């Protein structure tokens, strides 16, 4: 469903 | 409060309260590019972490001690610090945050 690198983007990324 | 909001939205605190959480205000490309920068050990010992050359605009979201689910309070702290993420896989990309130098 949600990869490890995808979960990072959602949790921390806020360009 | 930004933390209470972003954290809420991102499903970070929609079923539990997360103690800490850093949000990077830089482009994802720039952030992912960190995976080919200063290679150093993570706190967990493993040496597949890469500190950013430069300092990114961030936001440290701390849960204040007085809060409890369903009410998670967050202390918002803006900053510009080097980030350290653990990259893995192909393409090598950030999968774990680790600190803000």
């Amino acid at each position: 469903k949600e990869t490890a690198a995808a979960k990072f983007e959602r949790q921390h990324m806020d360009s | 409060n930004y933390c209470n909001q972003m954290m809420k939205s991102r499903n970070l605190t929609k079923d539990r309260c997360k103690p800490v959480n850093t949000f990077v205000h830089e482009s994802l490309a720039d952030v992912q590019a960190v995976c080919s920068q200063k290679n150093v050990a993570c706190k967990n010992g493993q040496t597949n972490c890469y500190q950013s050359y430069s300092t990114m605009s961030i936001t440290d979201c701390r849960e204040t001690g007085s809060s409890k689910y369903p009410n998670c309070a967050y202390k918002t702290t803006q900053a510009n610090k080097h980030i350290i993420v653990a990259c893995e896989g192909n393409p090598y990309v950030p999968v774990h945050f680790d600190a803000s130098v």
